[PDB]
RNA sequence: AGAUACCGUCGUAGUUCCGACCAUAAACGAUGCCGACCGGCGAUGCGGCGGCGUUAUUCCCAUGACCCGCCGGGCAGCUUCCGGGAAACCAAAGUCUUUGGGUUCCGGGGGGAGUAUGGUUGCAAAGCUGAAACUUAAAGGAAUUGACGGAAGGGCACCACC
RNA sequence: UAAAGUUGCUGCAGUUAAAAAGCUCGUAGUUGGAUCU
């Protein structure tokens, strides 16, 4: 995987957390 | 394809490296010659070498030929060395001489020479090749 | 190659250097006494000076600032002291 | 690994070069990593010269000239064989092919 | 090379740069040991006589043999004063 | 480089102390959570009741089962 | 010379050396070269010293007769230009000649044919010759060589400061080393002039030899 | 029979050349192993150090040959370390022996403190350097012994040293750089200029020039 | 800027010697620079040198004979006491049987055995060898 | 085959400017700053100094444009057995087991992971700081020989073509 | 604990193997030119 497309893979992530996390 | 191989050539090198006094002018001799004094199984072969043989010899006639060693190749070489004038090169009434140098000469307790004579320096310094 | 030494001459190779990186370091300035034809007494001038320097007597511009060594006018002689 | 000392560019002692499109693809490339080649062709083609001369109204009208830059990225050039690969100790040779 | 009891320990004395005082090795293949011959006084022939300087493969590298060699020869008669 | 004055001495050795925890083996041993994770507690060995015998299958190289008991 | 008037520079060799162009050099100086060299021309020609070319052609004999094999001594040319004049050399000397082109691995290869072990080597350009200039640095062999302003001096321990691009300059060069060599060693004398003259040095190109006959 | 080839191999045959150390003192080439055969053969003794199969990929498999690194000296201040590559181990070993023989060196031994004795440790501290191995020889004290790995240990032991520190950097485990360091720091100690070495050098006549004639008369 | 004038002097002697030189140059001279100078002359190392006097900072020619392996600094100038000197000297010099290492005591600039004789400690300077 | 893409026609935010925010880039020379020392050469940019000669100011000097050098910083280049390095390569990436000129930041096998969590900053996007359990014998660097390339350039056989 | 110069004060690294802050300024800290018998 590019290292660029899982670093968005990870905000992406990230920003569920924080949406599902309130 | 009529080039001639290492063996042919290689051959007849060493054959008029050894044997050039041995050697004829026509190839009929070169042949006869060639097969007195080397193993040679074939006739084609020895008939190669024969041939490659005269043109060496032919090539002989204007000058070296690299592979050989020959003596006699030095002898003529060293004999066509041999020439000289009656007068030498260096043997001359005026030579032109820049003030520079005339300089360097007369520091080098050389400047009483008589034999020399005043050219004048250059207009100018334009002697590098355009950039680029 | 050998500094310091006598036995190879080396005025050429010192005052070729620059003048912080010689040996011992010099000024390649120099003051000069400058007579104006019009005028009647010495002026000291520096070589590279800065000012517009005038006449002690007179009202004449002696020597203008430039980039390096100033530059003298017309027909005043100068030469270098020392 | 570096494999070139310029890094295929002529940007010494600045930061930024302003880019440009590459005439076949329009690709941003910057001025000085971009391959020039400046083109003066003759607007009338060899065949067509002696058509147009003699059917000129004037005599000796040398025919005018066209002037064209052509910028290009490395893909397009190495494409269109402007430029080819060489040999690793033949790539350090600046000097242009003789013309 | 000499031990407390005074007698010599080493397998050999090795050679030295006339130039430059550092030992030639042993696969030192680019040193060189040159004699430049010694001339009659009045008669200008060989006498049988030399003088030998050895010079190091590292001096002959750099392309300082020459002129060491030529102040070994200036310091040693050979080449004239000036 | 580094630091090399007659009173760079806490300078050293606070950037030694630092650095020291960039040592896999160091912080596994002083940061106390590897010995929190140690099932044996810090101990050489350990008693323990055996649940029942599992097989484990041998890494993909290998080819066998390996007889563990879990306990 | 060593100061020794029996040594010292003759006339005639001075006006030898100015007909034959000796101390025209280039236009480019090597760093090496400085010491040799007089003077810029104003139009970018170095001056050789000619005391200087004189003292390094002394020193260089001085060299070659310090060793009492002459065919220990080898005298190269790989240009055209002095073959001729390294043959004459050779024949004068005593020394072997090797004209032409130098194989690679003829001092270091015992193998080879041609394999042989000089003890002094003489080259007419360090540029040219920079092949067995190269081999010398395997078998500390010591080099004598004809320098023009831009030689390198790399493996090169008596250098002669001199015009080697000219065939008058590069003949007159050998013949200058073979007459002192031979008047060092006590063949021929300083009491006359030598029977030889340059121009049997001197490269002629085929054209000249056919005109001059 | 032994035909000499080269000039010193023809002086050393018939008995002009006296030692070893008068080829060393004009750091002459040796081209003929049987030079070094002739001076030391009676007492060199030679150790494999490693037979090494290095393979060269082609269009049908791994062409395979053998490296053989050998470690020769007689064990009073002469050490030779030679490689060769070949396709047979046992031609690669000859080799390799042979060419241990020409690159034999002499090293210089000195004492640690007092010098009452033979001497028997490194003059000094030496550092030879091969392909990022680096290996340092200091002087110890006597009946200390070789103090290191047992690669760089056989070398110094046929090098006449009895004892030494050793300190040694890089990837040791490649054996030939290992082995070529520490040759390169034993052969570095005739090469270090100590103050008993300040002693003008008096020049000798080279072999060449000494017996000049009988090469001639050849 | 600098500091350490004579590490700057002792690091231009080492790199003229390994060049070969016959002379080098050294600026800014100091009575500490001298003083190494002349312990390293005194046993042999360098030879003479001559210091030029310029109003602001003397420089100084130093004659190189070809004896020198490495003349070094030691920075800082640690406390030297006679006990550390043994550790100093293993530590420094490659031989029991040479090498020098020079030290700043109250009774002066000297080598080490000179130190050991006069029975005294003081700050390391730098060693030569 | 599918295209959600490459390609085409349109086209929103945006791209432009003003005022606030964000503080990240392969933000790179993947190379901290200051100082000393250690080769050669030809250029080039700025400043100064010196000098045949050529041009313009249509006249004296000066001043420009050239030409030949020198000195000082600067961007670079070529070269070199300085030396170094695993090598690529670097006149610094040299002056290193012969190890110490001064000083800042920073790395410690590969993953987990720049993740979790806490703190802090932000309107937001997110930025700074930043683990562990666990997993693993290699991951990686440079260079060599092959093989392959929807890379380039050649050569050959009427089992290729004309 | 040594081996580990793989925690490097002695004594490590940081172009490409892990790594120099995007860049400057800047207090503390650290380090500081010659010179006085």
């Amino acid at each position: 995987m590019r290292a660029k497309w899982r670093k968005k893979r990870m905000r992406r992530l990230k920003r569920k957390r924080r949406k599902m996390r309130q | 394809g009529r080039v001639r191989t290492k063996t042919v050539k290689k051959a007849a090198r060493v054959i008029i490296e050894k044997y050039y006094t041995r050697l004829g002018n026509d190839f009929h001799t070169n042949k006869r010659v060639c097969e007195e004094i080397a193993i040679i199984p074939s006739k084609k072969l020895r008939n190669k070498i024969a041939g490659y043989v005269t043109h060496l010899m032919k090539r002989i006639q204007r000058g070296p030929v690299r592979g050989i060693s020959i003596k006699l190749q030095e002898e003529e070489r060293e004999r066509r060395d041999n020439y000289v004038p009656e007068v030498s090169a260096l043997d001359q009434e005026i030579i032109e001489v820049d003030p520079d140098t005339k300089e360097m000469l007369k520091l080098l307790d050389f400047g009483s020479l008589s034999n020399l004579q005043v050219t004048q320096p250059t207009v100018g310094m334009n002697f590098k090749t355009p950039r680029g | 190659p050998l500094a310091k030494d006598l036995l190879h001459p080396s005025p050429e190779e010192e005052k070729r250097k620059h003048k912080k990186k010689r040996l011992v370091q010099s000024p390649n300035s120099y003051f000069m006494d400058v007579k104006c034809p019009g005028c009647y007494k010495i002026t000291t001038v520096f070589s590279h000076a800065q000012t517009v320097v005038l006449c002690v007597g007179c009202s004449t511009v002696l020597c203008q600032p430039t980039g390096g060594k100033a530059r003298l006018t017309e027909g005043c002689s100068f030469r270098r002291k020392q | 690994t570096k494999k070139r000392r310029n890094n295929g560019r002529a940007k010494k002692g600045r930061g930024h070069v302003q880019p440009i499109r590459c005439t076949n693809c329009a690709r941003c490339v910057p001025k000085d990593k971009a391959i020039k080649k400046f083109v003066i062709r003759n607007i009338v083609e060899a065949a067509a010269v002696r058509d147009i001369s003699e059917a000129s109204v004037f005599d000796a009208y040398v025919l005018p000239k066209l002037y064209v830059k052509l910028h290009y990225c490395v893909s397009c050039v190495i494409h269109s064989k402007v430029v080819r690969n060489r040999s690793r100790e033949a790539r350090k040779d600046r000097t242009p092919p003789p013309r | 090379m000499q031990n407390d009891a005074g007698e010599f320990v080493d397998l050999y004395v090795p050679r030295k740069c006339s130039a430059s005082n550092r030992i030639i090795g042993a696969k030192d293949h680019a040193s060189i040991q040159m004699n430049v011959a010694e001339v009659d006084k009045v008669t200008g022939r060989f006498n049988g006589q030399f003088k030998t300087y050895a010079i190091c493969g590292a001096i002959r590298r750099m392309g300082e043999s020459d002129d060491s060699i030529l102040r070994l020869a200036k310091a040693d008669g050979i080449v004239s004063k000036n | 480089g580094k630091c090399r004055g007659l009173r760079t001495a806490r300078k050293l050795r606070s950037h030694r102390r630092d650095q020291k925890w960039h040592d896999k083996q160091y912080k596994k041993a002083h940061l106390g959570t590897a010995l929190k994770a140690n099932p044996f507690g810090g101990a050489s060995h350990a008693k323990g009741i055996v649940l029942e015998k599992v097989g484990v299958e041998a890494k993909q190289p290998n080819s066998a089962i390996r007889k563990c008991v879990r306990v | 010379s060593g100061a020794l008037d029996v040594l010292q520079m003759k006339e005639e060799d001075v006006l030898k050396f100015l007909a034959a162009g000796t101390h025209l050099g280039g236009t480019n100086l090597d760093f090496q070269m400085e010491q040799y060299i007089y003077k810029r021309k104003s139009d970018g020609i170095y001056i050789i010293n000619l005391k200087r070319t004189w003292e390094k052609l002394l020193l260089a004999a001085r060299a070659i007769v310090a060793i009492e094999n002459p065919a220990d001594v080898s005298v190269i040319s790989s240009r055209n230009t002095g073959q001729r004049a390294v043959l004459k050399f050779a024949a004068a000397t005593g020394a072997t000649p090797i004209a032409g082109r130098f194989t690679p691995g003829t001092f270091t290869n015992q193998i080879q044919a041609a394999f042989r072990e000089p003890r002094l080597l003489v080259v007419t350009d360090p540029r040219a010759d920079h092949q067995p200039l190269t081999e010398a640095s395997y078998v500390n062999l010591p080099t004598i060589a004809l320098c023009n302003t831009d030689s390198p001096l790399r493996y090169v321990d008596i250098a002669i400061p001199c015009n080697n691009k000219g065939a008058h300059s590069v003949g007159l060069m050998w013949w200058m080393l073979a007459r002192e060599v031979l008047r060092m060693r006590g063949t021929i004398s300083r009491e006359h002039p030598w029977e030889v003259m340059p121009d049997l040095y001197f490269y002629r190109d085929p054209e000249e030899i056919e005109k001059e006959e | 029979e032994w035909m000499p080839v080269t000039k010193l191999g023809r002086l050393v045959k018939d008995m002009k050349i006296k030692s070893l150390e008068e080829i060393y003192l004009f750091s002459l080439p040796i081209k003929e192993s049987e030079i070094i055969d002739f001076f030391l053969g009676a007492s060199l003794k030679d150790e494999v150090l490693k037979i090494m199969p290095v393979q060269k990929q082609t269009r049908a498999g791994q062409r395979t040959r053998f490296k053989a690194f050998v470690a020769i000296g007689d064990y009073n201040g002469h050490v030779g370390l030679g490689v060769k590559c070949s396709k047979e181990v046992a031609t690669a070993i000859r080799g390799a022996i042979i060419l241990a023989k020409l690159s034999i060196v002499p090293v210089r031994r000195g004492y640690w403190g007092n010098k009452i004795g033979k001497p028997h440790t490194v003059p000094c501290k030496v550092t030879g350097r091969c392909g990022s191995v680096l290996v340092r020889l200091i002087p110890a004290p006597r009946g200390t012994g070789i103090v290191s790995a047992p690669v760089p240990k056989k070398l110094l032991m046929m090098a006449g040293i009895d004892d030494c520190y050793t300190s040694a950097r890089g990837c040791t485990a490649t054996l030939g750089n290992f082995a070529k360091a520490t040759f390169d720091a034993i052969s570095k100690t005739y090469s270090y200029l100590t103050p008993d070495l300040w002693k003008e050098t008096v020049f000798t006549k080279s072999p060449y020039q000494e017996f000049t004639d009988h090469l001639v008369k050849t | 800027v600098r500091m350490n004038v004579l590490a700057d002097a002792l690091k231009s002697i080492n790199n003229a010697e390994k060049r070969g030189k016959r002379q080098v140059l050294i600026r800014p001279c100091s009575k500490v620079i001298v003083r190494f100078l002349t312990v390293m002359m005194k046993h042999g190392y360098i030879g003479e040198f001559e210091i030029i006097d310029d109003h602001r900072a003397g420089k100084i020619v130093v004659n190189l004979t070809g004896r020198l392996n490495k003349c070094g600094v030691i920075s800082p100038r640690f406390d030297v006491q006679l006990k550390d000197l043994e550790k100093w000297q293993n530590n420094l010099l490659p031989s029991r049987q040479f090498g020098f290492i020079v030290l700043t005591t109250s009774a002066g600039i000297m080598d080490h055995e000179e130190a050991r004789r006069k029975h005294t400690g003081g700050k390391i300077l730098g060693f030569f060898f």
